[PDB]
C-alpha cells in the first residue's frame, strides 16, 4: 500500500555536522544525516521506513557528539528510538517531533533507504519544503 | 480528569510530567498526546519548550517543571491544582 513498507537495507554516506545540527533541520533542505549515523546503518537491513526512522533515533541516542545537544527528556524520547521534540515554534499542531523528508520524492523514483536522500526537517520546514 | 489543570492535584500532573519526561509510553504517538495535552493545561506561552527546551537557569527534571508551571499560572491570574 505504500514504498515506504517495503524492506531495504540502508545505504549511503551522509554528510559531517555539528551542534547545529538539528537546528539546520528548520532551514532550506533540511540537515543531512550525519556520517557517524549513516556509519552505523549502512548495510542493516528495514523491514519498513518506520523501523528504518526508529533505528536512526537509537543510534542518535548512542552517540554522545550527538545526544548531547538533547536535553534530559529529548534524550529519553531517542532512547526509545522515539523522534526528539523540536521547539514550539517549529511545530505544527499534532506535528511535534522532527520528521524524516526525502529529497528526491519516491513517487519520482527516489530511494527509500539511501541516507544520502534523506534529511531531517521540522514540521514547519517540511510542509513548507513540499510547498 | 483530562479538561482542565484544576482537574490535576499537583502529584496527578506531577505523574504526568514525569511519563514524558521519561517518554514512558509504549508509543511515540501517546507521547506527542501526552505533550500536547502537557501544553494545553498550562496555558504556558512556551508550551513544550518548558520540558524540552528549558530557559537559561530553568530546571527541567519533573518537579522542576511542575514548578515553574505552578507558579506561573500562579503569578498570571490563573487557577491551580485541585486541592
Ligand atoms: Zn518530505
Amino acid at each position: 500500500e505504500s514504498k515506504r513498507n517495503k524492506p531495504g537495507k540502508a545505504t549511503g554516506k551522509g554528510k559531517p555536522v555539528g551542534d547545529k545540527w538539528l537546528d539546520d533541520a528548520g532551514k532550506d533542505s533540511g540537515a543531512p544525516i550525519p556520517d557517524r549515523i549513516a556509519d552505523k546503518l549502512r548495510d542493516k537491513e528495514f523491514k519498513s521506513f518506520d523501523d528504518f526512522r526508529k533505528a536512526v533515533w537509537e543510534e542518535v541516542s548512542k552517540d554522545p557528539e550527538l545526544s548531547k545537544n538533547l536535553n534530559p527528556s529529548n534524550k529519553s524520547s531517542v532512547s526509545k528510538g522515539y523522534s526528539p521534540f523540536t521547539p514550539k515554534n517549529q511545530q505544527v499542531g499534532g506535528r511535534k517531533v522532527y520528521e524524516l523528508h526525502h529529497d528526491k520524492p519516491i513517487s519520482q523514483g527516489g530511494e527509500v533507504y539511501d541516507m544520502d536522500n534523506i534529511r531531517v526537517t521540522t514540521p514547519k520546514r517540511h510542509i513548507d519544503i513540499h510547498r | 480528569l483530562k479538561h482542565s489543570i484544576s482537574d490535576y492535584t499537583e502529584a496527578e500532573f506531577l505523574q504526568l510530567v514525569t511519563t514524558i519526561c521519561n517518554a514512558d509510553t509504549s508509543s511515540e504517538e501517546e507521547l506527542v498526546k501526552l505533550v500536547t495535552h502537557f501544553a494545553e493545561m498550562t496555558e504556558h506561552p512556551s508550551g513544550s519548550d518548558l520540558i524540552y527546551y528549558p530557559k537559561e537557569g530553568d530546571d527541567d527534571s519533573p518537579s522542576g517543571i511542575v514548578n515553574t508551571v505552578k507558579q506561573w499560572r500562579a503569578a498570571n491570574g490563573k487557577s491551580g491544582f485541585k486541592q
